[PDB]
């Protein structure tokens, strides 16, 4: 049924990991 | 400046070149300053991880957004009278009318209606709730994250491989055809007979029911004795509804051919033999090369045997592997030629023998997933012979490669290039002709003199498939062959009821207007390829320039002596074979969009009368499906294809603004744009705006691809909207 | 004989509806004119002549369509075990009887010139009566190709080519 | 820089000398041909490449050879 | 075309020294620059015109347009 | 040794507009400082619009 | 002229040949693609098997060199 607020912010939440990941990974191959 | 750092030369520039020049070598790795193989390889990697985290977090977004914004439960109760959701549109520049038009669905606002076919997809493999969605959503942000971590982890200098583990062939091809290949086939095996076959069936099948729940009703003792039969016992039948258990079987693995008649796909058990199948044919395939247990081939020992005794192909295959174990672009070149077969593949194959439930019923999804697959193909094909041509420029040394096939293959080149072109100039020649005779043959009022020859060979290949409609009587269209009364072929009955149903598009009918655009379709293969192949096999060197290689891939030209060097470069000769590339997708997309739309509305005899002379397509194909389209936004209101409308004039606009670039070439630009710099210099109070780039006119080569890039983008975006617009439009 | 589930024209009835619907065309033009006059007497003559080309093409086994219109056979098999090799195989031989004939001409004119002192001014002023002779006497073309093959003088050596750097 | 070499096929009749608008050329003296004189490419760095030169030059591939590279404002050919 | 096959073939300096032809060739960058300017003015503020209406009918604001009513 | 003046060459330059043709050789030059001593024409002109050219003795064959 | 005087007069009423729809039509692009090239377009498009059928052909015809240069 209906995905609820609460799930669109641990939906949220959880993507900020891979934000950071992605900035670690960028600056790496950054030389 | 300091960008680009990654090369000296481009960041002592002064002009605005610099910006452009840097973005576009940011991603060429090899022609960075200072750069080493094994740093070479190690960033290689490190992308390849972040490709793969994209991917990962670009199907986590589609399952977000459905589960969020869509209306996947409300599909699955009605799949054949409501229309899917993709996401909510959230655009404050809309007009009350517009958020009215584009309100569809309960969802409390205006949504765009998804094409991708993702519903169907989801719906078949078992998900049936947004729990599902939104739990697989969460689960793949995990794995976007884990090859994100991999990625930096992998480029740490305790983690970083060295070059002879990128160079190890053998292992590799190894474990991708065993486990990437085998193992994942023989997984997806277990998820249908696991978790999809049983929803089908209207079990509930999850992860906190799936290790004690049995998939068939004997367990695994069958399999174990010899007794795999019990597996294919009893099927669904014919009047199975998916998704309930009225009408449905017990068989987990069986081979019945064609369609489910409700869903009018494939069965799910077919597809489970299929992965499984398979999957015991790579796993096999795994296991041929030497690793390090002493058993299995040696690629170059291989390579090394395969020489023709007469000495017609020279040395043979001596020296590849080292050719190609240390050229990147011969291996990219491969694979994206493999990736481009493959694509066209899935192309032909989705749209004939439909895998997934309630699809075909879905035409613009139908249309829509031809058209983007095809697409696709055409940009990798063109990739995979640039590729080709930079490894001939930047990795092939004759001295190593003397006498092989390589070596053999470039020393024929105007064989190959002048048989190209004849047969080029034949379909040409003939093919507008015959159109042209018709076409003239129409006007004068005379249609019985129309040249419209029939596709035997086409109609036999047909016949021997099954179909009964050419009265051929061969192989499985006759009773008494060898191929028809094979006793446990058992296929057989489910194909030929397929292969004689006309609503099913299994080998649909054909006749004068399909031998017309197939040859049509071969003289743009023909010339692609020939534009391409003239490209890679004079990258190195011409007459007109015999030291080509000692300029490199792309260059602007060598002046206007010898004669006028202009697109001289085996870039140009991509940048002209994008050209017509497009022009031969479009053609097949064309003939697909207009078989199909008339098959479904009915009329076949629309496509089989008009499509015989070229004012029927421009008339009865594209002047005729373009009236709504045109119509969704006018004087007296708007309708829910205004945006499709709108996306149909950006395309026009955008193409044309790809002439400019193409047709306009840069001293004009340079000079104008010194006026320009005068009159900033010169107005007082606005100069003390001084640029820190000298303003300059983009350059030759920049000015093909920038061309090239609008028409490309105003190309797709004008047909995309065509397409989806029409279809939905009658459909 | 009805193949490839095409019907003979002859015994098509939407072959006939095609040259009812051509020839009401005709009738409608008509009505405007007066029964002696000379347009009058122009569409008269187109009318013969439409009824004329569908009473041929119905006598020449040729094969309709769901359109109602003649379709050709090209695959040589089947044309000549159905009696349709007059649509594509015999042209076949016809047109490449020809173009041997052209090639041949050609080449021979520009062998007879090369050995002239300019040879590049008889290509812009062709040399006439050189061209009529060798036109003339290029009717029986393969005599000179057949020989040029099995003697070996239709092509030049690979060392005297031209070619590139490869 | 654009880099204009000079290969050992030159005959000297100095007419990528005449040819160049930059002053990029001289001739300098040599014994490798007939009129005992080679081209040769000192002042590079004003070498706009517009292969005037290689243009001008008779021999069959040029004795003369523009290789385009880094740009400058010299090379740009601006006058802002 | 022709006028500037007269400047390139028949255009002598010495016979037009401070006349009008030669004041014209002294200015030539501020003639083309205003004319630059005035082209992209009429461009924005005429096609730019075309795209508004174009955009606002789509969006579903007629009565935004260019418009008599 | 050289080709006698009026003699036919034939051309062995890879990188040559008359690779695999034949000329006429017009000069000989006698000096051993002199690279490309044989003056060859030839009938048909290059891209460049020339049609004769200095060679080597070790690029003809005669 | 067809949307604004070409037309017919029946005792003082004017009907013009495309009634009047350059006043509201012409204001998008897409009612110049719309109302003037599509709709227009219907008569050349039409006219295989009619003694206007030689502008058919000089329509494609055209299409074809255009894109050939
Ligand atoms: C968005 C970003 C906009 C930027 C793109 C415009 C820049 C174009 C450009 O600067 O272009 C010029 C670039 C750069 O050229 C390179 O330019 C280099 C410049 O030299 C510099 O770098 C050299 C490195 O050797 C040295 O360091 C040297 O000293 C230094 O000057 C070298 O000259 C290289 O030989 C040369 O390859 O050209 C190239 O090769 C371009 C890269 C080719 C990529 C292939 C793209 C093909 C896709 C087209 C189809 C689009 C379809 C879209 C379909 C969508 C449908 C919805
Ligand atoms: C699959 C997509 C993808 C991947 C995997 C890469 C990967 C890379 N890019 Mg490329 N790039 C891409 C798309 C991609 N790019 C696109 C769409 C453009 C615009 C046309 C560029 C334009 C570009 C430029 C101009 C440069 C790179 C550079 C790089 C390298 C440094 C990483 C970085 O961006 O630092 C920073 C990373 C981030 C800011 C991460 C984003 C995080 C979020 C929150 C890395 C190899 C750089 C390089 O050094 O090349 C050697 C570089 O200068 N890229
Ligand atoms: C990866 C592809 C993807 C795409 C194309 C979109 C697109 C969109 N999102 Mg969605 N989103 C995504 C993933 C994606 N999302 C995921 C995985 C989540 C769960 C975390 C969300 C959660 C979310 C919310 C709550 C909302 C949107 C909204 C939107 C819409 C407006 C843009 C926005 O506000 O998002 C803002 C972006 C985020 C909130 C997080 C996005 C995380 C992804 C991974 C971004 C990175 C993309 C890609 C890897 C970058 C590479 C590009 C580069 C090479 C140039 C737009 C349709 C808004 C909307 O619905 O409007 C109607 C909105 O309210 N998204
Ligand atoms: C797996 C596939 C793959 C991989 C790994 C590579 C890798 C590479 N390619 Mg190859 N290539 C491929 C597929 C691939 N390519 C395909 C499919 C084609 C056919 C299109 C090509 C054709 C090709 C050419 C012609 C060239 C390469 C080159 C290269 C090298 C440098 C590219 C670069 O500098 O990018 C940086 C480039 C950019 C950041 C430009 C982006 C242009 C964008 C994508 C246009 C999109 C339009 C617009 C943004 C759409 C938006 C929508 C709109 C509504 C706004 C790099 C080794 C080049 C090379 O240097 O070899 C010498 C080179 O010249 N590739
Ligand atoms: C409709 C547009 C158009 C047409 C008709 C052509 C036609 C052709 N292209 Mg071109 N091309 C085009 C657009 C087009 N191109 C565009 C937009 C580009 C991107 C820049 C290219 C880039 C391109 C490349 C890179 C190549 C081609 C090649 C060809 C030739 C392929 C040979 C063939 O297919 O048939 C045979 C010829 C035709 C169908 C055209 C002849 C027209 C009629 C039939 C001739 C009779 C005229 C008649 C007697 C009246 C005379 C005129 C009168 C005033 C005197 C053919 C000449 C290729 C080629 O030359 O391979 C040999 C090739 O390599 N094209
Ligand atoms: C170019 C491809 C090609 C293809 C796909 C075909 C296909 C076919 N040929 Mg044809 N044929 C061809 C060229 C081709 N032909 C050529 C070049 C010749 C020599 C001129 C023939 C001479 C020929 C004969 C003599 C026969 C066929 C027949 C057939 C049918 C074969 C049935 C069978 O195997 O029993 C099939 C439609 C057979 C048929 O069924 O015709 C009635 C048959 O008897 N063919
Ligand atoms: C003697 C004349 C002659 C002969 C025997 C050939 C023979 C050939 N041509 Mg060539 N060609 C010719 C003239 C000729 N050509 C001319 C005049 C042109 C410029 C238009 C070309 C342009 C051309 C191209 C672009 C190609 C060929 C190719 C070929 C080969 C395959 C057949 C073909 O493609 O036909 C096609 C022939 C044409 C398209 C040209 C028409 C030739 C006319 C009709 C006949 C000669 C006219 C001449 C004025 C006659 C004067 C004779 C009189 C004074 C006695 C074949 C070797 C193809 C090839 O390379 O195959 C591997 C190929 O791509 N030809
Ligand atoms: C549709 C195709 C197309 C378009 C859009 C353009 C556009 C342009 N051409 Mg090009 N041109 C084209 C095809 C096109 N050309 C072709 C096919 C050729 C033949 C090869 C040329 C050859 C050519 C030459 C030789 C010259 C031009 C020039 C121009 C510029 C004219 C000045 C101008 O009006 O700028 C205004 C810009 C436009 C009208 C473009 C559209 C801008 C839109 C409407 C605005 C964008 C939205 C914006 C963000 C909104 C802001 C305001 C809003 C919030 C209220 C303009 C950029 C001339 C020039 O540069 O002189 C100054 C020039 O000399 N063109
Ligand atoms: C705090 C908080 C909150 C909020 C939050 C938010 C607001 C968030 C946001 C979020 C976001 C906003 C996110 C984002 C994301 C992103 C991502 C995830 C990305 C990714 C990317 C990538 C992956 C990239 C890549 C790359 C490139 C492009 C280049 C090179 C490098 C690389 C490869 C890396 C809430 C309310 C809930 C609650 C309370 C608290
Ligand atoms: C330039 C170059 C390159 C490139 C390449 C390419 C681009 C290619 C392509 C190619 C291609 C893309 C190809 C394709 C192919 C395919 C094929 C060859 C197939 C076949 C098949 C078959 C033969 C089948 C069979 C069958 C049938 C038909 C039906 C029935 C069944 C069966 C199975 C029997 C490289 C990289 C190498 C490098 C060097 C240079
Ligand atoms: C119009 C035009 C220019 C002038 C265009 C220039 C100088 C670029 C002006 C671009 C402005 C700055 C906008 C760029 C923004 C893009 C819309 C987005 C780019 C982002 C990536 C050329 O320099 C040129 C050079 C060679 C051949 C053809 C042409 C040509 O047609």
């Amino acid at each position: 049924m209906e995905i609820t607020t609460n799930q669109v912010y641990i939906a949220l939440l959880a993507s900020l990991i891979p934000a950071f990941f992605a900035f670690k990974l960028g600056k790496s191959l950054n030389q | 400046t300091k960008f680009p750092k990654f090369s000296q030369g481009l960041a002592q520039d002064p002009t605005t070149r610099r910006i452009w020049f840097g973005i576009a070598t940011s991603h060429d790795f090899e022609s960075h300053d200072g750069m080493t193989e094994n740093n070479l390889y190690q960033k290689i990697f490190a992308s390849h991880f972040g490709q793969l985290a994209i991917i990962f977090l670009w199907t986590s977004g589609n399952l977000f957004h459905v589960a969020w914004q869509g209306n996947f439960e409300q599909w699955i109760k009605d799949p054949l009278h409501i229309r899917p959701i993709a996401h909510a549109i959230s655009d404050p520049h809309f007009g009350q009318p517009a958020i009215e038009a584009f309100t569809r669905s309960q969802f409390p606002g205006p949504v765009n209606i998804a094409y991708s076919g993702v519903y169907q997809w989801w719906y078949t493999i078992g998900l049936r709730t947004n729990v599902d969605l939104y739990n697989g959503s969460m689960f793949l942000l995990f794995i976007a994250t884990l090859a994100l971590f991999a990625g930096w982890l992998h480029l740490e200098p305790k983690y970083s491989p060295k070059v002879s583990w990128f160079k190890d062939a053998e292992s590799r091809l190894n474990h991708h055809l065993s486990a990437l290949f085998g193992l994942s086939s023989l997984a997806w095996s277990g998820h249908l007979i696991h978790v999809a076959i049983p929803e089908s069936r209207g079990i509930h099948v999850r992860w906190d029911n799936f290790l004690s729940q049995l998939p068939h009703p004997s367990g695994l003792e069958p399999f174990f004795k010899g007794n795999w039969s019990l597996y294919s016992e009893n099927p669904d039948s014919l009047t199975h509804v998916f998704g309930t258990a009225s009408g449905a079987g017990t068989a987990v693995l069986t081979f019945l051919g064609g369609f489910h008649p409700e869903t009018k796909s494939l069965w799910l058990t077919d597809i489970a033999h299929h992965h499984l199948a398979i999957a015991v044919l790579f796993i096999v395939a795994g296991h041929m090369y030497r690793t390090n247990f002493a058993i299995g081939h040696r690629i170059d020992d291989i390579l090394n045997a395969h020489k023709a005794p007469s000495g017609k192909l020279g040395l043979g295959h001596f020296g590849l592997y080292e050719t190609i174990n240390n050229s990147l672009h011969f291996q990219l070149g491969l694979a994206l030629a493999s990736l481009g077969v493959i694509t066209s593949l899935v192309a032909q194959h989705m749209y004939s023998l439909s895998p997934y439930a309630f699809l075909i019923q879905d035409r613009t999804t139908m249309a829509a997933l031809y058209t983007h697959h095809q697409y696709i193909a055409g940009f990798i094909m063109t990739g995979a012979f640039a590729h080709g041509a930079i490894f001939f420029i930047r990795d092939f040394d004759e001295e190593k490669n003397k006498g092989n096939v390589l070596s053999r293959i470039l020393d024929h080149k105007e064989a190959i290039i002048s048989h190209l072109s004849w047969v080029t100039l034949f379909l040409g020649f003939h093919t507008l002709g015959l159109y042209v005779h018709n076409d003239v043959m129409q006007a004068f009022g005379t249609p019985e003199k129309q040249i419209l020859i029939e596709p035997v060979f086409a109609q036999w290949i047909q016949s021997a498939h099954g179909k009964n409609i050419y009265e051929l009587n061969i192989l499985l269209s006759s009773d008494s062959s060898n191929a028809f009364s094979a006793s446990q072929a058992i296929w057989l009955p489910g194909w030929l009821n397929g292969i004689n149903d006309k609503s099913t598009s299994l080998f649909l009918q054909i006749g004068p207007g399909d031998f017309l655009v197939h040859h049509a379709i071969a003289l743009g293969l023909h010339t692609t390829t020939l534009i391409l192949v003239k490209g890679a096999l004079d990258a190195r060197g011409s007459r007109l320039m015999p030291d080509k290689k000692d300029f490199g891939y792309s260059f602007p030209c060598d002046g206007p002596g010898r004669g006028g060097t202009c697109d001289i470069s085996a870039w140009d000769a991509f940048y002209l074979a994008v050209f017509w590339m497009l022009n031969t997708i479009g053609w097949t997309t064309f003939y697909w969009h207009w078989k199909h739309i008339t098959l479904w509305q009915g009329n076949v005899g629309q496509f089989n009368e008009s499509s015989t002379y070229l004012m029927g397509w421009l008339r009865d194909y594209l002047w005729l499906n373009s009236s709504q389209l045109i119509n969704g936004y006018n004087p007296f209101g708007m309708n829910s294809l205004a945006v499709w409308g709108w996306m149909f004039l950006f395309g026009h606009l955008v193409w044309a603004t790809g002439f400019m670039f193409l047709i306009s070439w840069r001293g004009y630009w340079q000079e104008l744009i010194e006026t320009l710099v005068w009159a900033h210099e010169r107005t007082p109070i606005t100069n003390v705006f001084k640029w820190t780039d000298k303003p300059v006119a983009l350059s030759i080569v920049q000015a093909r691809l920038v061309g090239l890039a609008h028409f490309s983008v105003g190309y797709v975006f004008t047909y995309a909207a065509f397409l989806i617009a029409s279809t939905s439009a009658k459909f | 004989e009805a193949i490839l589930g095409l019907t003979p024209c002859a015994e098509s009835a939407k072959f006939q509806k095609v040259l009812t619907k051509e020839v009401k065309a005709l009738e409608k033009r008509e009505k405007l004119y007066e029964p002696g006059s000379a347009p009058f007497q122009a569409l008269e003559a187109t009318k013969a002549k439409t009824q004329a080309r569908f009473a041929k093409y119905a006598e020449s086994g040729l094969l309709c369509g769901a359109d109602g219109l003649p379709h050709l056979i090209s695959d040589p098999g089947l044309a000549v075990k159905y009696g349709h090799a007059g649509e594509t195989l015999i042209p076949t031989i016809g047109f490449l009887y020809v173009a041997g004939y052209i090639g041949t001409a050609g080449r021979t004119y520009l062998q007879e010139i090369s050995t002239r002192q300019k040879p590049t001014q008889s290509e812009i002023i062709i040399d006439v009566p050189l061209a009529t002779s060798i036109a003339f006497k290029s009717w029986d073309w393969p005599n000179k190709a057949v020989k040029e093959l099995a003697s070996g003088t239709l092509l030049e050596d690979a060392k005297n080519v031209p070619v590139s750097r490869r | 820089s654009h880099s204009v070499k000079i290969y050992n096929t030159c005959i000297g009749c100095t007419q990528c000398v005449r040819a160049c608008p930059t002053d990029v050329l001289e001739m300098v003296p040599w014994d490798g041909c007939k009129a005992g004189q080679i081209a040769s490419s000192p002042r590079t760095e004003d070498c706009v490449g517009c292969k005037r030169c290689e243009s001008a030059c008779p021999t069959d591939f040029l004795s003369v050879r523009v290789y385009l590279g880094s740009e400058t404002s010299r090379s740009m050919g601006l006058a802002y | 075309a022709h006028a500037a096959i007269f400047m390139v073939r028949d255009y002598d300096p010495a016979l037009n020294f401070n006349n009008l032809l030669d004041r014209v060739l002294l200015h030539r960058d501020a003639i083309i620059s205003h004319l630059n300017w005035v082209c992209i003015f009429l461009g924005l503020h005429s096609f730019g015109l075309y795209i508004h209406n174009d955009t606002l009918s789509a969006l579903g604001r007629p009565q935004d347009m260019f418009s008599d009513s | 040794a050289g080709p006698a003046r009026g003699s036919t060459v034939k051309v062995t330059r890879p990188e040559s507009y008359w690779y695999n043709q034949y000329g006429k050789v017009i000069s000989v030059d006698e000096s051993g400082a002199i690279r490309y001593p044989v003056v060859v024409r030839f009938e048909k002109e290059n891209y460049q619009g020339v049609t004769t050219n200095n060679f080597a003795l070790d690029e003809l064959e005669y | 002229m067809q949307s604004d005087v070409w037309g017919t007069v029946l005792a003082n009423k004017v009907s013009h040949i495309t009634g009047g729809n350059f006043s509201q039509g012409s204001l998008t692009i897409n009612g110049w693609l719309r109302d003037f090239l599509w709709a227009q377009s219907s008569q050349v498009i039409q006219s295989y098997g009619s003694p206007l059928s030689a502008y058919g052909l000089m329509f494609l015809g055209a299409h074809f060199v255009w894109a050939f240069s």
